């Protein structure tokens, strides 16, 4: 909790993809650390640091400075299927069909100039 | 003045006192009520200018109000590398056809 | 305004407890009052300037103080089953207008044992399909069932933005058990959506339950855990499951993509190997 | 009424108000003031124009108005409304835009079709 | 010293005009307000009526003061179903004493809107995961229909409420019972209460139309992407395929 | 309904390529 | 400054702690306990590993910590935020991934098309 | 939508293939 510092929440639903962290630090300063780097540094009139859409799975480690010696750092980790693909039996026929076509018009080709 | 207009479920109305004045864009449809105009999806871009009374200490009182929505239901992302590397692959892929038709030739 | 605090709160009998009340308009008369449910409204110690005090028509049990005008504390030394209401702060002004401006109120339970109570329970109702078929319209049921006290507050969220709009509430809680003393209460919420917003994947609606109960400082010593204040809630994406919607799109046309590639390297390298036939013959 | 004249150009937004001649202006957005000090470079303020840079829609969509300088906040009466969306290199095109260069690429490979056939 | 008002119960369909009437044993006062509450959540008004005034009227409000009389008065012009809560009155002494009000009794008004199409069905909601109760809705019905509690312990009904949805500016009714145990087929559950014959009761066999699901797409900036990554893939692909074609005619030749 | 560009108009679009092209070339053979 | 572990197998999923060698591990989900023992069959605990089997999205997706007993929870170091929507047996479509099956399609390919020129 | 409009790709692309082999074998 606070008093255990994790000073850094998540606004994670959003009709966009856009995902958002909260630093409830004192509104003088705030910077943002990414691996323990400098990645960026937001003006007191901003509240939110996007990470871009949800689609780009982001995972990373940050924590965001205060007055005081840093916040503890989150382990943010996203896998969302914008790449699964659920192998249904007509999936898997789909696909099946395309490619013994595909090597059928190879078979064909490289036969006749042969 | 404020024209005060409210984002309920996917649709975008304004809401008056009173009937609202029609100025070029996109005209919506009426409710039941004319107090309140339907501009319907947000993410249809509703673009237009509307004029409506108020009432108490405003009347009698004239405003304007200009609505602009910019959704990107339209828009990609491609950094100018990306872009260069499309180009490339065409303008190669057509040289590579008229080497063919050279070759045919 | 009037401002007073905490909005709920969980007490052992025998315990103590201290409300607190502020106001920053310079308020001369400040008044607390109890109200107990149907059979009237009733009135507890007040004050009209600073370092005086009067007291009301129920004073026993209950203990203020007066050192500055802009806080009004309330105090029980000691809380018993008999004091279970709810709790109003009250300001005005003296002479000048005559207004009166109503605290938001709060609610306090005294209970002889801690064991007794629970968190509440949420679960979410998808709408039936005869309903969207019918009326164009889907409506989203909330229960949250066997809780104890009913110090819970309810709100959907949609987009993770709260709604205001379409949504009902039942004023009052249904108990499991009506025949005896005490029972665990079960209360339902109600919130309708047109048709063609509640079939979007992307919508998401999620129903809060917020529960107030007991402290860190609270001992505990039950056999399960230990009831504290938390927050309960149940979510839902919106779901269509007729018809064709952007979730079958993204995965056939990203199925479509990955059959492309293999479709273009297995025409590069073919056009690889012609060529390379055609360039041999050329140089040659 | 002149209506505001917006640009976008991936997450620089441009703001125009053109309903005076100049000489005098001043902006508002959520009322407070915006644009009247140097002292932060992520906005900016030109002759006719308000320059921002990375434009984040969440918090800095609302309403927008132009005083002008000397003027008060309660006097203006014609608001503009604004809430869009973009990210970086995010441009905008229609149907019909994405169509016309699928057809000139058809067209520039008949171009090339004819003449090395020549040959 | 006392206040009375009269009545302490009404119930009105919406658009009609009320009136509300409040009492007082003692004309020696300096103040009224009138509050509302609903049902609690805190005590609001809208309203102030002074010893050296007649009347007074804020928004859609009317308010009289008869001290000879003894009598006040409080006026609703076209009455909404937001007006249904819970109405005070207050009164405080003119001497100054203990400047303590006297609260009343307190009037509870309820509003039933005006439903302009009624429709009464009931459906049944799929029950939900970890969950073992089964869920039935009653909705659409008229306002003089009213359900009442069920005959067995096992099966709990709720009481009618109004909800707005100011999308579409409609009101409606509805009530909500559920049950956990056994045969909670909902064609029986409303039963303890009369309600009108045509009530619709669907078929348990479902049926949807895809073009009413067709109007809920939506569109993104990635699958825009992901659909010209499409489109250039088959340009390449009828490129590279016409080269492939015209070296096979070219070695065959 | 809001397809963007993600319009079916596209989806049949280069098929036409391959569609009043080969609608034709038919001639060939009569 | 070690990260947490995380493994994925269909809809089974285990989480690893590497930290807090040794002492025993306890593990909290939404500030509620969640662990092994026999209160449900979906899931089970081992000497540093939390397994998650039939994930589920709408209530499994938060927030996880470990934390070694008796230490109180709140005070540990760490905290982790995981989201994951489950597919049973659906392979994910990683960029080095979609690499792979291309290049495995030349090596079957490449094998065929030299027996029918070979023929 | 787009598996119906690959369908018809198909369609033509087999009867662009068949006709070709039509010319190509008709003329030499
Ligand atoms: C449309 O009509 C509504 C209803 O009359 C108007 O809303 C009302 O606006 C006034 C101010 O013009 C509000 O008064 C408020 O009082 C206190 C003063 O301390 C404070 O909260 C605010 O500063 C404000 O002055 C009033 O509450 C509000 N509602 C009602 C029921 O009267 C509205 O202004 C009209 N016009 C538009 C453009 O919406
Ligand atoms: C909304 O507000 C306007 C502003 O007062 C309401 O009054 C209308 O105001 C216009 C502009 O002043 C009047 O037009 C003028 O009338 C006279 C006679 O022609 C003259 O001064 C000008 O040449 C000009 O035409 C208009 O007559 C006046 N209308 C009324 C009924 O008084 C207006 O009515 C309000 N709109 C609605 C839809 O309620
Ligand atoms: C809280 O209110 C309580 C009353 O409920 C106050 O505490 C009680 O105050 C009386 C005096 O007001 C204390 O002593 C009394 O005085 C004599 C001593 O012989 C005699 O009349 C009574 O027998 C009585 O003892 C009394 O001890 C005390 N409470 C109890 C439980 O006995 C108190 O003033 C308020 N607390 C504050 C203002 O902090
Ligand atoms: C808030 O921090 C920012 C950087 O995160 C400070 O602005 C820069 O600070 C660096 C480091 O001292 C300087 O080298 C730059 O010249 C500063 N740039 C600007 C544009 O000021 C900023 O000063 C801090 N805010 C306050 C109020 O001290
Ligand atoms: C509330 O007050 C009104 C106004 O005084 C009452 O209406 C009067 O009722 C009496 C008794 O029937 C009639 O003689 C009067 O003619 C009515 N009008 C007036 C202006 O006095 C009304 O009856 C009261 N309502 C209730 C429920 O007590
Ligand atoms: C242009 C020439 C090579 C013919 C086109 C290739 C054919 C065989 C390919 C191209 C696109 C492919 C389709 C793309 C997407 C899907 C949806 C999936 O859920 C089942 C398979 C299915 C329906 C594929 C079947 C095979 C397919 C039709
Ligand atoms: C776009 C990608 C996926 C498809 C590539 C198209 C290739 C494979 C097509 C285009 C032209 C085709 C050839 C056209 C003519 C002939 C001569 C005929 O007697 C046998 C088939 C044969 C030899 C075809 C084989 C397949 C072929 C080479
Ligand atoms: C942050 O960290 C140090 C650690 O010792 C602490 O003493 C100090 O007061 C904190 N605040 C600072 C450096 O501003
Ligand atoms: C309501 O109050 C107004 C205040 O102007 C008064 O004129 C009117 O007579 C009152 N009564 C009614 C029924 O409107
Ligand atoms: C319900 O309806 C009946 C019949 O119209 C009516 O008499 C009764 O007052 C209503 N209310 C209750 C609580 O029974
Ligand atoms: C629900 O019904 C089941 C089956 O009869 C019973 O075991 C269980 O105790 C019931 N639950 C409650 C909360 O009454
Ligand atoms: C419901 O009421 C009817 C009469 O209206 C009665 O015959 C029947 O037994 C009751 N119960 C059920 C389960 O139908």
């Amino acid at each position: 909790s606070i008093k255990g510092n994790h000073l850094v929440k998540v606004y994670d639903y959003q009709e966009d993809g856009s995902v958002l962290l909260t630093c409830d630090a004192e509104a003088k300063n705030i910077t943002w650390f990414k691996d323990g780097k400098m990645i960026g540094f937001l003006t007191e009139d901003k509240k939110k640091w996007n990470l871009g859409s949800n689609a780009k799975d982001p995972r990373g480690m940050y924590q965001c400075k205060g007055s005081q010696n840093k916040s503890k750092p989150l382990q943010v980790y996203y896998r969302m299927c914008q790449n699964c693909i659920e192998l249904n039996a007509a999936t898997i026929s789909g696909f099946l069909f395309a490619e013994i076509v595909s090597i059928f018009v190879l078979a064909v080709g490289v036969y006749f100039i042969a | 003045f404020k024209i005060p207009i409210e984002e309920l479920e996917d649709r975008v109305f304004v809401n008056c006192n009173t009937s609202i004045t029609w100025v070029e864009g996109t005209v919506g449809t009426l409710l039941s009520d004319i107090t309140r105009l339907d501009l319907g999806k947000r993410i249809l871009d509703p673009r237009g200018i509307y004029r409506c009374n108020g009432t108490d200490i405003y009347k009698d009182k004239e405003s304007t109000v200009q609505v602009h929505y910019r959704m990107c239901q339209s828009c990609v992302e491609l950094d100018p590398a990306t872009v260069a590397g499309i180009i490339v692959t065409d303008v190669i892929a057509t040289l590579l056809l008229a080497l063919g038709v050279f070759c045919f030739a | 305004g009037v401002t007073q605090t905490p909005k709920f709160q969980v007490l052992k009998t025998g315990q103590s407890m201290t409300l607190q009340c502020a106001q920053d308009m310079n308020h001369e008369y400040m008044s607390w009052y109890r109200q107990d449910p149907g059979m009237g409204l009733r009135l507890i110690h007040y004050s009209v300037g600073a370092g005086i005090t009067d007291q009301g028509e129920v004073p026993n049990g209950y203990n203020v103080s007066r050192s500055t005008t802009e806080d009004f504390p309330l105090r029980l030394l000691s809380a018993a089953p008999s004091q279970t209401s709810v709790y109003f702060c009250a300001s005005s002004y003296v002479g000048n207008t005559g207004e009166l401006f109503f605290g938001e109120g709060s609610r306090l339970t005294v209970l002889e044992d801690l064991k007794n109570v629970f968190p509440p329970e949420v679960a979410v109702f998808e709408p039936s399909e005869a309903e969207i078929s019918h009326t164009q319209k889907a409506t989203l049921v909330c229960l949250a069932t066997g809780f104890y006290p009913d110090h819970v507050e309810l709100s959907w969220w949609v987009n993770g933005k709260e709604v205001h709009s379409g949504v009902s509430t039942d004023p009052q809680p249904l108990k499991e058990q009506p025949a005896l003393n005490d029972s665990r209460y079960c209360l339902s919420s109600r919130l309708r959506v047109s048709a063609t917003f509640w079939q979007n994947p992307r919508n998401h609606f999620r129903c809060q339950v917020q529960f107030y109960g007991l402290s860190e400082n609270d001992e505990w010593t039950q056999d399960r855990a230990k009831p504290v204040t938390q927050i309960v809630s149940a979510e839902a994406w919106g779901r269509a499951d007729c018809g064709f919607t952007s979730e079958s799109y993204q995965q056939g046309v990203l199925s479509a993509t990955i059959l492309y590639e293999i479709l273009l390297g297995k025409a590069t390298l073919y056009a690889v190997l012609v060529s390379a036939l055609v360039l041999m013959a050329m140089v040659k | 009424q002149t209506p505001y004249k917006v640009s976008i150009s991936g997450t620089t937004v441009i703001l125009t108000c053109p309903q005076y001649p100049g000489s005098e202006i001043l902006w508002q957005h959520n009322d407070k003031n915006i644009g009247g000090d140097e002292d932060d470079k992520n906005i900016g303020s030109d002759e006719d124009h308000l320059s921002l840079k990375e434009f984040s829609e969440l918090e800095q969509s609302g309403y927008y108005v132009c005083y002008p300088r000397g003027s008060k906040p309660e006097d203006a009466n014609f608001y503009l409304y604004l809430r869009a969306r973009v990210c970086e290199n995010c441009m905008e095109m229609d149907v019909m835009s994405v169509a016309t260069i699928v057809i000139v690429d058809i067209c520039i490979t008949g171009g090339l079709l004819l003449l090395v056939y020549y040959w | 010293q006392e206040v009375t008002q009269i009545p302490a119960a009404l119930s009105v369909p919406e658009g009609e005009n009320l009136v509300l009437n409040c009492s007082f044993t003692d004309s020696a006062i300096y103040n009224l307000q009138w509050f509302r509450q609903d049902p609690g959540k805190g005590l609001t008004s809208l309203l102030l009526i002074q010893s050296s005034q007649r009347e007074q009227t804020s928004g859609r409000l009317n308010a009289s003061l008869d001290k000879s009389s003894g009598r006040s008065t409080l006026y609703i012009a076209a009455s909404q179903p937001g007006d249904s809560a819970t109405y005070l009155c207050a009164v405080r002494p003119l001497y100054g004493g203990s400047y303590i009000p006297t609260f009343g009794r307190g009037t509870s008004l309820i509003v039933h809107p005006y439903i302009q199409n009624p429709d009464p069905a009931v459906y049944q909601l799929r029950d939900s995961k970890s969950s073992d109760k089964s869920v039935c809705l009653f909705t659409d019905f008229d306002s003089q229909t009213n359900v009442s509690q069920s005959k067995d312990s096992d099966v709990y009904i709720t009481d009618k409420t109004v909800l707005d949805m100011r999308s579409m500016d409609f009101k409606s009714n509805s009530a909500v019972a559920w049950s956990n145990k056994s045969d909670f087929a909902c064609a029986n559950a409303f039963n303890n209460s009369i309600i009108p014959e045509d009530t619709f009761f669907p078929s348990p066999e479902s049926s949807c139309d895809v073009k009413l699901v067709e109007k809920s797409f939506e569109t993104d900036t990635n699958l825009n992407f992901q659909n010209l990554s499409v489109i250039g893939f088959r340009i390449l692909l009828l490129k590279v395929a016409g080269f492939n074609l015209l070296m096979t005619l070219r070695l065959w030749s | 309904q809001s397809f963007g560009l993600l319009d079916p108009k596209l989806c049949y679009l280069l098929d036409g390529i391959l569609f009043i092209y080969g609608v034709i070339l038919t001639a060939l053979f009569l």
